[PDB]
């Protein structure tokens, strides 16, 4: 509050990323998926992998649609990320697998070289790197309470039902999703990587997230005491009483 | 005998993971699939088919403009070529 | 002196408008032939709270299976 | 009576600093001078731990048609912190026409009712019969919803919930199995109990499509392709598809059919041509 660096800050400074990346660097080992956030963090450093031409889009949709996933893009972009490693280590060609996937292969190398550089990082700030387990069903959770975590300041929630024009809350900024998503339903909370300004209000890289997850990733931010306007605010303070009256209740019951 | 017990015991815990991680991934993909069958339930709801009727109106007038248009750009007789095809009735009427 | 290149500049602008119209004509034909948020979200609580069921199920030993 | 509002004015923040049963006899005595704050009563009836009297007063409550609730909470809502505090606390309420609660006819009620929400419901009575334990009786009605829900989406997130509960459960009897096999402990109860309960879930998962068609052809009963796609999950097993193509043919309005009905009469007819039968 006086403006003096913390240790976090220090480590957030000695990290070379933005401070919402190295935040959610920090609080991955919490969410026990390290090594997962690692990976989205270096994806988001380095430039956009999709590769979508003009004459070959609908090959392009292809890809994504194989390699997406329906928690979000960032769960898309982790899994094709996922989907290049697994083809490195198979010994598939990187540019040949990029190509017919239609990714860039640069990008994906100047990922992989992020991440590395953040895990010997990691490791030299004897930050711990834990990944939940595929059969675990809490992991796609874990991994999206730690994206809440890093960029809860960057949620946007819908304005209705009938209308798919979600409001973010930084100064109440009315948006909309970007085409390139691959989500196919929309959240009640989208916690959004990039915000892009257009003749069309879109957000791009939005991941699926709750707002009672949100608050209590970051509970100093969404404060329902200091909650400004409006109705987006008071949802959240309705979903934390709602929190509050089932811990009354788990604890007459315990 | 019990190692056998517990070998077969093993074996059949291995099988049941495996039944157990096929069980998962086909719970998941019918469980997309189904929210495709809801967005289909849905969307239709939208897409009522008196609109899908309409449009289909719409495509079949504008491909008729543009059939006609490559027609007389290529310098073939649109009504020529089409009066190889106007039945006796159609063509009483016409007069 | 301007007359042909503008009937050349409507002639295209005819084609290229209602080329775009049947486009979208098929974009809309291929919507219909492949085919929310307070759904999934209730379906990812109801899926936990049932999860929270069981490990209390368990927990307090509530097996009366048949 | 008159300067009883001034009384119970001052006599109701007594009740919320000092909490409990007395406050709730305070509160009970203020419902009977003046009932308005229902919610309030419900949350302090969670917070103490009489939800048996909580499930009471929501059936009052609602049995009036002219509570309006001040947190803008309607009927669905209400039916939603029902089935929540059911759910929460099933081992808390004392079923029984003595108590007036009877889960399973005010969920049916709220079946018939809300007909918007009845995979909802019929996931809550579930859940509630999960949590109480009885696990057989959850299995009956989920079976009993899954062959009367009329709705996809409703069908399809009541199995989901099926997929979570039944794997939750097998797993954690995976580790039960697993530690008791290290040192060589099975019985009938363990393995043979496993064996039979994955028979249930593969060939009930294998049905699962076809109670998906059902409850296609029960939203819509025209649609020639779902009927065609049914059949042909009935596969090769004869008198089956003949039934199903009977079915079909005394099934679907030919003014109202949405499909190829001319197709499906078509492969009917090659069917039974290429099977034998060319003066039918
Ligand atoms: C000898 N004969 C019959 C015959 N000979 C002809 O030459 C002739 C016709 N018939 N025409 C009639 O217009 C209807 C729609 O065409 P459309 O979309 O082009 O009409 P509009 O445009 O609407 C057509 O049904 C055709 O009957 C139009 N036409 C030129």
């Amino acid at each position: 509050d006086d403006g003096e660096l913390t240790p976090l800050g220090n480590l957030a400074s000695e990290f070379p990323l933005d401070p919402a990346l190295a935040v959610m660097l920090i609080s991955s080992p919490e969410f026990y998926c390290s090594n997962e956030i690692l990976s989205i963090t270096s994806l988001l450093s380095v430039p956009q992998i999709w590769v979508r031409p003009a004459n070959a889009r609908k090959r392009a949709d292809e890809m994504k649609a194989q390699f997406a996933h329906p928690d979000g893009d960032h769960l898309t972009l982790l899994n094709a990320y996922h989907a290049y490693k697994g083809a490195e280590a198979r010994g598939e060609d990187m540019k040949k697998w990029c190509h017919e996937h239609f990714l860039s292969y640069r990008h994906l190398s100047s990922a992989d070289n992020v991440r590395a550089q953040l895990k010997k990082i990691m490791e030299t700030h004897g930050i711990e790197l834990v990944s939940t387990p595929f059969h675990d069903k809490n992991y796609y959770t874990n991994i999206r309470r730690a994206l809440l975590a890093g960029f809860f300041m960057q949620v946007a929630m819908r304005e209705s039902s009938n209308s798919k024009v979600y409001k973010t809350v930084k100064d109440e900024q009315l948006v909309l999703i970007h085409p390139s998503t691959t989500v196919t339903t929309p959240y009640e909370w989208v916690v959004y990587n990039e915000f892009v300004l257009t003749t069309k209000q879109y957000v791009r890289t939005v991941t699926n997230i709750r707002p009672e997850w949100l608050l209590e990733i970051a509970p100093v931010y969404y404060d329902l005491s200091t909650f400004q306007k409006g109705e987006i605010k008071n949802a959240l303070t309705r979903v934390a009483e709602k929190i509050r009256r089932q811990q009354a209740m788990k604890a007459s019951k315990a | 005998s019990e190692s056998s017990t517990k070998n077969a015991a093993l074996t059949a815990a291995q099988e049941r993971l495996a039944r157990f991680r096929a069980l998962q991934a086909r719970a998941k993909e019918s469980s997309q699939q189904n929210l495709k069958e809801a967005t289909k339930e849905s969307q239709r709801l939208a897409t009522d088919p008196s609109q899908l009727t309409a449009l289909s109106r719409k495509h079949a007038i504008a491909a008729h403009k543009l059939l006609k248009a490559e027609i007389e750009d290529a310098g073939g007789d649109f009504e020529r070529k089409r009066a190889w095809d106007w039945t006796v009735e159609e063509a009483e009427r016409w007069d | 002196a301007i007359k042909p290149e503008m009937e050349k500049r409507e002639k295209e602008a005819r084609r290229k408008r209602w080329q775009e119209i049947i486009e979208m004509t098929e974009r809309k034909q291929e919507e219909i032939r492949n085919g929310d948020g307070k759904w999934v979200e209730e379906k990812e609580v109801m899926g936990e709270r049932t999860r929270e069921a069981v490990m209390e199920a368990m927990k307090a030993g509530a097996w009366k299976d048949n | 009576i008159t300067q009883h509002n001034r009384i119970w004015a001052l006599y109701r923040p007594f009740a919320n600093s000092a909490e409990g049963i007395t406050a709730v006899k305070i509160w009970r005595r203020y419902m009977q001078v003046h009932p308005e704050d229902a919610e309030d009563f419900i949350e302090l009836l969670i917070q103490c731990g009489l939800y048996t009297e909580a499930v009471k007063k929501y059936i009052e409550i609602l049995n009036n048609p002219k509570f309006q609730s001040k947190n803008a909470k309607g009927h669905y809502e209400l039916w939603s912190e029902m089935v929540d505090l059911l759910v929460e606390h099933a081992v808390d309420i004392e079923t029984g026409h003595e108590t007036g609660i009877d889960v399973e006819r005010i969920i049916r009620s709220g079946i018939e009712r809300f007909s918007d929400q009845r995979g909802k419901l019929w996931s809550g009575l579930a859940t509630y019969w999960i949590r109480r334990g009885n696990f057989d009786r959850a299995r009956d009605v989920f079976e009993e919803g899954i062959t009367t829900v009329m709705t996809v989406r409703d069908f399809t997130m009541i199995f989901d919930a099926y997929v979570e509960f039944e794997e939750s459960v097998i797993g954690t009897l995976m580790e039960a199995a697993s530690r008791r096999a290290e040192k060589g402990v099975v019985d009938e109860s363990a393995d043979f109990d496993l064996d039979i309960r994955m028979m249930r879930f593969e060939h009930l998962m294998d049905r699962r499509p076809f109670l998906l068609n059902d409850v296609l052809l029960r939203q819509n009963p025209n649609n020639v392709a779902e009927w065609e796609k049914r059949v042909a999950l009935w596969g090769d097993n004869k008198e089956e598809v003949v039934k199903t193509y009977t079915d079909a043919i005394a099934a679907i309005n030919p003014k109202k059919a949405v499909g190829a009905f001319h197709l499906l009469w078509a492969n009917y007819a090659k069917f039974y041509e290429k099977a034998g039968d060319l003066r039918t």
